[PDB]
């Protein structure tokens, strides 16, 4: 289930992935793999890092590669859920394009599934 | 709760296990309290009066034991009897436990394999670093200030106090919930030395995450009730001759004033996120550690500082009037303004006293400056609290060296 804490955590991890790619001028995929290689094997940290790439990696790549920010990503993946009526929670400034249209784009980018995993 | 995510199931389960295998189980590891020198014998632990002067076994784990072959006198009797040993005990919150998220874990520009080596231990200790705290820290400060913790200054004044520290602190502790873990305090009226007890609930009574945090803040009436229960409890467990010090609450407006325009570690790369944006983000989610003070709503910040002043005055009033048989009571202003002044005399900026990642807690420098202010103020106004310097300190070091370490 998604709550305020899962939202903070998704925004944190995605931000770090984004900035690690920027610092090393690399793909998002290579950024996630580099981050997981930095983590100790203790307490299943490195293992968990690789479970997250497996479950969420392809969509983080698709969205960041479209120049969506960490707020967009975490709303698209439902770690952050805006109840109808309630205000919008965002850590980074709202993008140039309007949020409602930016989020529709994001949902359509991950609805495409040209690759199946067995 | 974060552990609702299926992908985190294995690491959440393994964190829970490691905590259980420490011997609130973490509160017994040596980061939180003096290492037990013999965990197969429950009459051996730090803080107790020596059993038969420790002629065979070091029963209080202070590294002083045995007999001098010159005169057949027990070293513990020659070196520590009369010196009036005493322990240090902190009843605290996330600041007393030194909650700390390392910027190295989240700032990509300097991140490497070296950065996360300390992460597993921090996770099994709830991200608290009591071994570096201002009250009970014993490791070499990772920063560049000579000041030491209250515990180490106590050891320096009297080497017989080695290992007699207890940090009974929890993230989210307040006057309301302290009774849920105060039982982890270990002290026996008859068998143990007296203790200095610091009561430092410095935030969570006015700090909340709810959108309307004013109704959640403790009232002076409820605080008085909670603290009297705690003091009645301590009076039944502390040896006669103990001292209890109540800390007031901070004027938490220094956070917003000094940080709202500064970049967070996640915003330093592209200069696109300030502490103001973080505070707004956390309040919109209702997960801020302190909505009242971490907010752009200057009215709300004032109502929080106003209640903190009322609660502080309650503690001051309890200390002047209420009496107890086994300890005397003292009140101490948090006095962060004076901490800032001392830092500025060392060339420092106020924003450098806050934990960079959360923008809320005092960092290691601040905790050590609070300990230095505590020491100088107590030594000046209430010297009895700290006792006398032990003339045999040099002879203790010559016979016992580092006294076993920590
Ligand atoms: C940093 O990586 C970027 C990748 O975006 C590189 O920039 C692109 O390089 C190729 C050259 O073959 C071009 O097709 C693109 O037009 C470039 N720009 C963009 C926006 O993609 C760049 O080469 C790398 N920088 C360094 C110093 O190696
Ligand atoms: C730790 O405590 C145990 C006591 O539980 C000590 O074991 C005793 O040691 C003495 C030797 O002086 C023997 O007479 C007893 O028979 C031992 N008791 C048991 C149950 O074996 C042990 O020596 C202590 N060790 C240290 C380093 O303090
Ligand atoms: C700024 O903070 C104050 C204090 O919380 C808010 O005022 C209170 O708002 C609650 C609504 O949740 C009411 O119950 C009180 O009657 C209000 N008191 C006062 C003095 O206004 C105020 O609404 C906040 N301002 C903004 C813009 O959020
Ligand atoms: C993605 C945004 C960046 C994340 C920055 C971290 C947010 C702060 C997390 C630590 C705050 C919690 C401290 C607990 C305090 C208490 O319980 O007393
Ligand atoms: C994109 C999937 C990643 C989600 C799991 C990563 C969670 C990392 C730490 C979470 C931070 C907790 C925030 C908080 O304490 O309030
Ligand atoms: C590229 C994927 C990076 C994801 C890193 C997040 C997983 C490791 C850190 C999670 C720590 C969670 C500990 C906890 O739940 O208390
Ligand atoms: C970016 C991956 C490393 C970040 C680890 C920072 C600490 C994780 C968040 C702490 C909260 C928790 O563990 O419940
Ligand atoms: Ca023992
Ligand atoms: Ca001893």
């Amino acid at each position: 289930l998604s709550n305020g804490h899962t939202c903070v955590g998704c925004v944190l991890v995605v931000s770090v992935i984004e900035q690690l790619a920027q610092v090393h001028n690399s793909t998002v995929q290579a950024s996630m793999e580099r981050l997981c290689s930095y983590l100790p094997e203790k307490l299943f940290l490195k293992t968990t890092c690789y479970l997250v790439i497996d479950k969420f990696g392809s969509d983080i790549i698709k969205l960041l590669s479209a120049d969506m920010n960490a707020d967009v990503v975490c709303h698209t993946l439902e770690f952050c859920k805006q109840n109808t009526g309630q205000p919008l929670c965002h850590l980074y400034p709202l993008p140039k394009e309007t949020w409602k249209f930016t989020l529709q784009k994001a949902r359509q980018i991950v609805k495409k599934s040209p690759i199946l995993k067995y | 709760d974060i552990c609702s995510l299926p992908v985190l199931a294995k690491i959440c389960q393994k964190i829970k296990l490691a905590m259980e295998q420490s011997v609130f189980p973490t509160l017994r590891g040596y980061h939180w309290r003096g290492r037990d020198c013999n965990d197969s014998d429950e009459s051996v632990y730090p803080g107790r009066r020596p059993n038969n002067w420790d002629v065979h076994q070091d029963s209080n784990c202070n590294g002083i034991w045995g007999v001098d072959p010159k005169d057949g006198v027990p070293y513990e009797k020659k070196f520590c009897e009369g010196s009036q040993p005493r322990g240090i005990i902190l009843l605290g919150d996330s600041a007393g436990a030194h909650f700390h998220i390392s910027p190295e874990w989240i700032t990509a520009s300097q991140m490497s394999l070296n950065s996360f080596i300390n992460l597993p231990t921090a996770l099994t200790n709830e991200l608290d670093w009591p071994q570096l705290s201002g009250a009970t820290g014993f490791l070499d400060s990772t920063v560049g200030i000579k000041e030491k913790s209250i515990y180490l200054r106590l050891w320096k004044r009297n080497h017989c106090n080695h290992r007699d520290y207890q940090n009974i602190s929890r993230n989210g502790a307040s006057s309301r919930n302290l009774k849920k873990f105060i039982e982890s305090l270990s002290r026996n009226k008859v068998l143990d030395y007296p203790a200095i007890v610091i009561y430092a609930m410095i935030g969570n009574d006015v700090c909340s995450g709810k959108s309307d945090p004013v109704p959640a803040m403790t009232t002076p009436e409820k605080l008085y009730s909670n603290v009297m229960q705690t003091l009645k409890h301590l009076n039944s467990h502390l040896p006669n001759g103990s001292h209890v010090i109540l800390y007031g609450l901070p004027d938490g407006t220094f956070l917003w004033d000094n940080l709202h325009n500064r970049y967070h570690p996640l915003g330093q790369l592209n200069k696109d996120m300030t502490y103001a944006q973080l505070y707004s983000f956390l309040n919109c989610l209702q997960v801020s550690p302190c909505h009242g003070w971490m907010s752009s709503n200057k009215t709300l910040r004032t109502l929080t500082s106003e209640r903190a002043e009322q609660l502080s005055n309650t503690l001051k009033k309890i200390a002047a009037s209420e009496k107890f048989t086994n300890f005397n009571l003292f009140y101490m202003d948090f006095a962060f303004h004076e901490i800032i002044q001392e830092w500025q005399k060392r060339g420092g900026q106020p924003w450098q006293l806050i934990e960079p990642v959360d923008g809320f807690h005092p960092n290691e420098v601040a905790l050590l400056l609070l300990a230095d202010h505590f020491w100088k103020k107590v030594q000046l106004q209430w010297p009895q609290i700290l006792g006398k310097e032990n003339p045999f300190n040099p002879q203790i070091k010559q016979v016992f060296g580092d006294q076993g370490g920590h």
